[PDB]
Formats: C-alpha cells, structure tokens, sequence
RNA sequence: CGUCGUAGUCCGGAUUGGAGUCUGCAACUCGACUCCAUGAAGUCGGAAUCGCUAGUAAUCGUGGAUCAGAAUGCCACGGUG
RNA sequence: GGGGCUGAUUCUGGAUUCGACGGGAUUUGCGAAACCCAAGGUGCAUGCCGAGGGGCGGUUGGCCUCGUAAAAAGCCGCAAAAAAUAGUCGC
C-alpha cells in the first residue's frame, strides 16, 4: 500500500484543484482490478486451464474462478456449465500491489512500448486493456511454460467520463501518448 | 466395398506411371447421385487451365427436378482437391508430347468422395501388342518350363 | 587481395565529390557507380547511393567499414526463397 | 483470506541492472535479481534518440586507411 | 624403427570467424595456397548396376596441354602387382 | 382422386473433402503503394495563364517539366492479334 497512499495523498490536492470539485469523495477512486485470461480452447485439453490457473496464481497469489458457459455458442462448440476461461479480481491492497507491479516491469516490455493506448476506456472510463503473454511478469519463468496466456486486465474505478480517468492514470504515471 | 463407376479401360489403354489420390469438388444432387443414381467416369481426363486441372468427362444422372431454378448440366467440369505441394507433376510433366492423366477410379473415404487420377501415355496400337505379346510369353514359358521339368 | 604497399583504389572523381561534400555540410546522397572500389574513412557521415544496376542502393557508411569494398552491402540477385 | 490454499508471500529485491533497489513481496520464490526495467527504459527515462547508433570505432581504422 | 589399440576414433577435413601469400589495373557475387583455431557428415550403404582375361584389374606418385593464376575434369608415365 | 414407404452413410443431433478456390483478406517482420504529415541540403519550386502530350490520341486539370512559358512526360486505348484445346486416331 505504499504507492497507494504515497500517490493518494496527491492525486486528492492535483484532481481537486484541477476539476473543481467541492468533495473529496467525487475524486475517481480505484475500485477494482478484474484480470481474465480466456482459454476458451479447453473444450478438448482441461490442462490448459490448468497451466492458465497455475500462471495466474504465480503472477497474483489467489485462486482464479473458472467463469463457466452461460450460452453455449454452437460456433465454438461450447456447452453450458462447461469451464471456459478464468477471472480473478483483486481489490484493496491486493489491487494496488497488482497495480504496482503490473505497470513497473510491463513499461519496459516486448515490442516498442511507445505508451499504451489511450482510446482503451470501455465507455465510463474503467479502462480495460490487453497484454499478450504473460511472460512479461518475472513471476513467471521464460522456459517452463507450454503456452502463452495474456490477460484483458481492466481497472475498475469510480471515474464518471473518459478525461477523469486519463488524468488519474495519468498521475497514476500510466504510459499515455 | 465402397467402389463406384471405374474406368479400367483407360488402364489397358494408357501406361499408368504415377497416382493421386486426391478428392473431388462437386454441387448438390450429384454427390447424392454418386451412392445411386448412375454416375458414369468414361472419357475422363484433366482440363488444366492455370491452376484449375477439372475433370471434364463424367456423366452423372440427375434423379431429380424437385428444384427446378438451377439448369442441370449432367457434362459440368467438376473442379479437383489436390495439395499444391503434388500439383506439381501436374503442370510440369504433362505437357511434353503427349502425356495425360486419367480419372482411374472413384470411391467413397467416410461419406467424401475420392477420384483417382494417373498420369500416364498413349500406346499407338504397337506398345498394346508388345504387352500382350510378353504376357502371353511369359504364361507359355512358365508352361513349357513346367512340361519339361515334369 | 592487392599488395599492402601498393594502396588502395578509391575512384578519382568519387574522391573529388566526397571532398565536395564533406566541406560542402550537405545531407543529400552522393550516388556511385563505382562497384569494385575501397572505402576512406573520410566517408563517415554522409549517405551513399551505390549503383548495381537496378537501383541506387543507399548506404548510411558507419565507423566500422574502412577496410573492405563498399559493394559487399549491395548484392545484386533477387531471391530471399524458392517459394 | 482462507486457509492455506493460497501460494507464497514473502519479500524479494527488485534489484535491476542500474541502481534500483525494492521491496516487492511477490510469489517468484528465489530473490528477483531481475534485468532493465522501468526506471531504465527508454520510454521516458532519457534515451529517446539513444535508442540505436552507427556503430562505435575499435581496430578498423588500423595498418591502413 | 618407434607409437596409437578398436574409440565419431590422434579416423574422417568438410562448414565457420580472422590472418597474410601467389596472381593478374580489381577476388563481397567469384580464384587458389597457407597455417592457428570449431572440427560436419560418414562408420562398406536396398532394389538395381558397371568395369575389367596379365604386367591387365587394383593402389602410389609424377609429367603434359588451356591460361594473368583458376583441375577430383582431359591426355600421357612409370612403380608395385 | 386419395392414402403409405423413401428424398438419411448412418436410419449414430457433433464430418477439418487433408488438398485447390472466397473470407476480418484475424496473424509476425515490413518497400510511399502493406501506407505514411515543417528540417540538415539551398534551388529559381508551391496557387499562378499554362504546354497538348512516348510510334499515335486521351486521363480525375494541376498526375511531367519549367521561369516569364514550352518541348509535353510518369498511365490507358491505337497497340503485343498469334489465345483456341488430355490421349489414341485418313494419307
Ligand atoms: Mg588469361
Ligand atoms: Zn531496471
């Protein structure tokens, strides 16, 4: 929780003499951080969302939640009830530590990270966003994994548009461009 | 077993070098057609035009003008399944003096249809007595060589 | 090879034009036609548009192409595949 | 937290190849002893146009030139 | 005479980075020689198949023409046998 | 004019025709045609009327060139008319 109080303390004096706020509880406050890895082509191999599990649990000590089928699309082939892909979410301390470490060792990381995208705001501005394997983290070994397992990582937060978000990642020291 | 319409005078007819046993491409009411409903291979052969080597003669009756909107074309050029890798042979060594390749056979591979092309050659009525004429030989000297060795 | 003491065979106008261009300061590519000539030092720095024929082929000479032939960098067949 | 089910927990050092000392507490196990990182990278620690060179003079320019 | 002892071998000498040398105004495409260094493959090889009847098969080296150099190709020569 | 059985390689509700041929033409490096936007060079370039164009004529009028306006030259058609058939099979 170091940099959670260490940025906190300063994102409440920049955003509310920026905004113009009245509260200090109107500031976006980070919620949430909901990560899932979707290895939908467990259908015939079970131990991929094993391996994916397991990777998961390295990366964030926790137990992923298997997120069964819910509509069974006949375009993959899926049946309902049937383990397709697997989330986690980490709030609090657990959130911020993710945070931390996700954003210092994924900045200098594989193809010319010139910043991320900053078009990546699903709307309301919880900014979900994409990396491709998940041998980015040190937690996981180069040479031991069978497969690559990305994650659609998004953070949840409390912003009320897309600009109030950019500025709290922004502070946040997200690599915007 | 699963064999359908064969040609196997194009055996007699032709010197058989080299087989392919690649697939074939064909509309509605003729695959059907293929389990019943008189399918005929004679005058078969290869239609190369760039990449696009059809079988050209086949006649396989249509049983039915249930749907009458598409025009029946018992004589259509059935487009062939065959990998590019071994496609080769078939736009290098066809076109030297008078090479062919020839529909041998069809069959059935679990409910697909499988043609068997060959690349083979004329004989000009002289290689076809020469062939008798050792099979022939080759049956009377295992014969008399059995008569004297009693 | 060539004899060590007999020199190397830099170009009597390729000579005079990178003398041109080096008190000159110009950025533009000073094209060659040259193939079987030596590099100078003296070329660090400036871009060189070698002819082979098809077309000038530019080279940004570094600090580590002294004592060979420039025409190593531009081959002249087209094939990187059989297929 | 539940039980014992969770994986290991304790304090590794975030040391990179420059001079960058942390106290992350991760699940790797050994001590990190990782490489270049944030702190480091071209991104936005400098180096924006010293991202690639044209070589560097060693014993080229020798016996002739 | 010594030596090695049946082993990818002190066999086998190719590919590789660099070094000079012969050579012809110039060897990145594209020469050969050299020696230091990595030291590949290969361990008598299916169906088939070719050459030889005597100083010949088989082995060893040398010589000759082409050409600034660039022969396992070509033409010759003898020794063993 | 009526009923009844088949239009089903499973009559077994889950077929990569193995293959060529359309697909976001999903993906990894990359050439201004898989493209691309204010700085070192310092020359007479941008809108300017333009000039009718390669053997011949024409192109969205600024796709060629300039310096006081022009020869047009980078693409299409006239042109490059030879594209017209597995094999066996009258002389
Ligand atoms: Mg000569
Ligand atoms: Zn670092």
């Amino acid at each position: 929780a170091k940099l959670h109080d260490y940025y906190k303390d300063e994102v409440v004096k920049k955003l509310m003499t920026e905004f113009n706020y009245n509260s200090v509880m109107q500031v976006p406050r980070v919620e949430k951080i909901t990560l899932n890895m979707g290895v939908g082509e467990a259908i015939a191999d079970k131990k991929l969302l094993d391996n994916a599990a397991a990777d998961l649990a390295a990366i964030s000590g926790q137990k992923p939640l298997i997120t069964k089928a819910r509509k069974s699309v006949a375009g993959f082939k899926i049946r309902q009830g049937y383990p397709i892909g697997c989330k986690v979410t980490l709030r609090g301390e657990r959130m911020w530590e993710f945070f931390e470490r996700l954003i210092t060792i994924a900045v200098p990381r594989i193809r010319d990270f010139r910043g991320l995208s900053a078009k990546s705001f699903d709307g309301r501005g919880n900014y979900s966003m994409g990396v491709r394997e998940q041998i980015i983290f040190p937690e996981i070994d180069y040479d031991k994994v069978d497969r690559v397992r990305g994650l659609d990582i998004t953070i949840t937060t409390t912003a009320k548009s897309d600009e109030e978000g950019r500025a709290l990642l922004a502070a946040f020291d997200f690599p915007f461009r | 077993s699963a064999t359908i319409a064969l040609n196997k005078r194009a055996r007699h007819e032709y010197f058989i070098e080299e087989e392919f046993e690649a697939g074939l491409a064909l509309q509605g009411w003729e695959v059907k057609s293929l389990r019943a409903g008189k399918a005929n291979i004679s005058d078969s052969y290869v239609l190369l035009r760039d990449g696009e080597a059809f079988l050209f003669g086949a006649n396989i009756t249509p049983m039915a003008v249930a749907s009458t909107h598409v025009v029946c074309d018992p004589t259509r050029t059935r487009k062939l399944l065959l990998n590019q890798r071994e496609l080769d042979s078939l736009y290098g060594r066809v076109n030297r003096e008078g090479y062919t390749v020839v529909a041998l056979s069809l069959y059935w591979k679990n409910a697909w249809c499988k043609v068997k092309i060959g690349v083979a050659k004329g004989k000009k009525q002289h290689d076809k007595r020469s062939d008798i004429k050792e099979r022939e030989w080759q049956v009377d000297k295992a014969r008399i060589m059995k008569n004297a060795h009693r | 090879p060539r004899s060590l003491k007999k020199g190397p065979f830099i170009d009597l106008h390729l000579l005079k034009k990178v003398e041109k261009a080096v008190e000159s300061g110009d950025k533009k590519p000073l094209r060659t036609w040259s193939r079987r000539s030596t590099i100078f030092p003296n070329m660090i720095g400036l871009t060189i548009a070698v002819h082979n024929g098809r077309q000038h082929v530019p080279v940004f000479v570094t600090d580590e192409m002294v004592g060979h032939k420039l025409g190593e960098f531009a081959p002249t067949r087209t094939y990187r595949g059989h297929a | 937290m539940k039980k014992d089910i969770h994986p290991k927990y304790e304090e590794i050092t975030a040391s990179c190849s420059c001079g960058n000392v942390m106290k992350i507490r991760s699940t790797v196990g050994h001590d990190l002893n990782l490489d270049v990182c944030s702190k480091c990278h071209p991104f936005f620690t400098g180096k924006q146009r010293d991202v690639a060179t044209g070589g560097r003079v060693d014993r080229f320019n020798k016996r002739f030139n």
